[PDB]
């Protein structure tokens, strides 16, 4: 048979047609095995809060072509509308000034709207249930070359301070603030907690909640880039900047960012298909269309949450394509 | 094999202690 | 028969759901993990309201420390877009948060909500009432929104500014299916529950005379309408979903009632205030009270008529 | 043995309350339901202090990452109003947070407090001293306060600005009912406990060389005194009550001692740091360890003589 | 019936936990 | 009287109470 051959060595992606609460089990399936399931958004989080929520499952299927002689960063951060942020840098270089550009999940404008000036219109708050990503290579075995390495970055949002002197009769100094994101320096790091492997076996990784409890965050308006318009990385006291073009920075969830560093050497044809999964619980605004689809967050399942923490501990940092 | 089957054996080896 | 809850935990349930049906609101804080010193104040606004005929009047019961609710009128069928929501304070504001917003955190440093409820008791007779009372709940949340402002200098300089704003006010113009719609002479009664997993403490803000702070445009704050607190000031927003009560009165009808707003809030007393001597510890964790809290929360109707309070 | 206290859970108790009773602090982290990779630093400042005669000296032990405490002096009976509190840094600041606080979040991006304790070990002669040590606890909270600044443009433009500030500082002048008063010769020993239901993480703030940031008036920030961090910088405020130690020393009295401050903080290592190699997983949730924590914390005194530490 | 009487019935009906 | 022995006497007194 012509294709039983390099078919399977490049991963397949989708084929269609113990005492826990069902939603608690579903929570686990979603958190750790999203690809194995094409099902509706698992009810949400089997945690204390039992109010009206809109369980939404975000999925991005997008083919990527990595440029030769450059390491490309696919930062999967828990930002509401956006799937991931991408950046490229020469093989030995640092992503210092390098802006990380957004790759949004489908239908951003129906949820958050065109301008950030109206993002919290349909949804006022969010919370992250899961976040997973996988890179399925579609290159031939005779031309690829390179490595996929994965590790996690604990980036958290802060309100930094800077002083800006405004020109006037006698110049004046303004004590200014700016929202920024910590730990971006980690883009240049390869922690002792990484997955290094050949490019031909793309990865699969997922992150879990980095906080004792799953709390609700408000949806931020007016933010088109992380260090907002008219603020320099230096003023915002941050490493590099995050840019969102047809989207806007909506906020940061409580998950560690999955950092996938694909490094394609000169002359290598490295292409793949990136898939990102993320279940976010949003508090629907009575003024939206999707308010009708809102359902109550599942009842607290202390056992599901207990398994969540164990399964998360023995789990590998990242795995190869075939084992997702 | 699938992360789900893998998840289960961890969960199933004995989550309680 | 089988209520194995700690007394304060049970009392917490009476406090949250059935405020008016006891001799005194049992009144003990959230029976959760935190056991520090708290000053639990049981606020209650008992006011006689006469609804203006020819307009819809919004009584937004939001979890803001000193203020009972925010009120605003609009012609029947009109939209409260540029319509400011004015503060209807709970009694004794100046005695807790001081006169100015510059001495607001003098007696209290942080807060956290235990209960929120409201009731409209019609006092019109069967020959003068007319109209409806509709109740639904809005999920208001506080945000730090961004906007750029141009300062007129030699070359005009653009500044990156922020504003403490509130998300979700757009719902102030849309009646969701999750609502109670009834005639005026069967006033409502609703109570909201906690917005999150844990009941965490919130600091008490100072200098806020209105939500979009003074000098910020409603648009710069990316807000729908603004909330104005005269005398009283914006102290913060709690973790309860705002209870929105909309009374529509036609021209020629006399809709009078007795508005009542309840709210037991746990405050962190400032060692410097005389009120510190009334402070007591928070009740110890009662997983049963907190488990019942949420089942009762689920099986509870959005609002009921007066008679079932 | 079905269910007993996990060793790390028990160790968490030793760490929190009886910090100096063992060979080394058994701080294995917090038996909290977060099992992520953390880097726990057991901070400790051992310093010889000699209290200035004729003045009250405030040693405010607040939960600020790299700083041990804030020191300020005022005449006996005077108010610590305009008086700024200066930082007394825990050793090794430049190593963790950096030289300029624009690097501050380079090794660690977030923190959360496990323990906080202070002790004054008087080294004065028995016929040399005179005075008293008093300990009470202040519930300071961080807030985003508003203020308006009119800029000298042709048509002077007013700006609606904000600043980060700490609440409840007025307590510096208070002796609450929850205090410990005693002779100087028997110093004190006091610890703080988490003032929230959960131990949430906090981002590490950069650019703050003083609480009311540089160029913000104390009054604009709506606070009563300011905190000044020279060299080191304001990194954030943890979820614990500041331990307020007030040593009032008379004229001619020679009050000398050894100030010791302990604080085990769980930090989240930046993958770009060399320290992210000493990092370990936070211990597993131990509901019984946490249960005892909250109980023991309720039954211990505010402070003790430095002999029952 | 008062709100408390109904809060009761919900309790009486059952809580597994 | 090490603060630990003090602490010990407290939970030894009877922290058995409850937990869940």
């Amino acid at each position: 048979r012509r294709r039983a051959a390099p078919r399977q060595q490049q991963r397949q992606q989708s084929n269609r047609a113990l005492k826990m609460s069902a939603p608690g089990l579903d929570f686990l399936k979603c958190a750790f095995a999203s690809p194995d399931f094409s099902t509706d958004p698992g009810k949400g989080i089997p945690d204390k809060f039992q109010g009206l929520v809109l369980p939404k499952k975000h999925c991005l299927t997008q083919s990527i072509t990595f440029t030769p002689g450059k390491q490309t960063m696919l930062l999967v951060a828990p930002i509401p509308g956006i799937a991931c942020l991408k950046a490229e840098a020469n093989v030995g270089a640092s992503f210092s000034g390098v802006p990380l550009a957004s790759v949004e999940f489908p239908g951003f404008d129906q949820l958050f709207g065109t301008s950030a000036t109206d993002t919290a219109a349909n949804v006022t708050a969010f919370r992250y249930a899961s976040m997973a990503a996988g890179v399925y290579p579609t290159s031939n075995l005779m031309q690829f070359a390179g490595s996929i390495q994965v590790y996690k970055i604990p980036l958290k949002q802060v309100l930094n301070s800077y002083s800006q002197t405004v020109a006037t009769v006698p110049p004046t100094n303004l004590a200014q603030n700016t929202i920024a994101i910590d730990g971006l320096e980690a883009l240049d790091a390869l922690p002792n907690n990484n997955y290094s492997g050949s490019f031909i076996e793309g990865c699969y990784s997922q992150s879990v909640c980095n906080e004792p409890e799953f709390e609700f965050h408000p949806i931020m308006e007016g933010y088109a880039s992380v260090p907002p318009a008219n603020v320099t990385n230096a003023q915002a006291s941050m490493f590099t900047n995050l840019t969102f073009s047809g989207a806007r920075y909506t906020g940061l969830g409580d998950m560690d960012a999955i950092a996938i560093l694909v490094t394609t050497p000169t002359g290598a044809v490295n292409t793949a298909v990136l898939k990102v999964w993320a279940c976010v619980e949003y508090r629907p605004n009575p003024n939206s269309t999707l308010y009708e689809f809102a359902r109550e967050s599942p009842a607290n399942d202390e056992y599901a949450l207990a398994a969540y923490r164990k399964i998360a501990r023995d789990i590998p940092i990242a795995v190869a394509c075939k084992d997702n | 094999a699938t992360f789900w089957e893998r998840v289960r054996s961890i969960l199933k080896s004995g989550l309680n202690f």
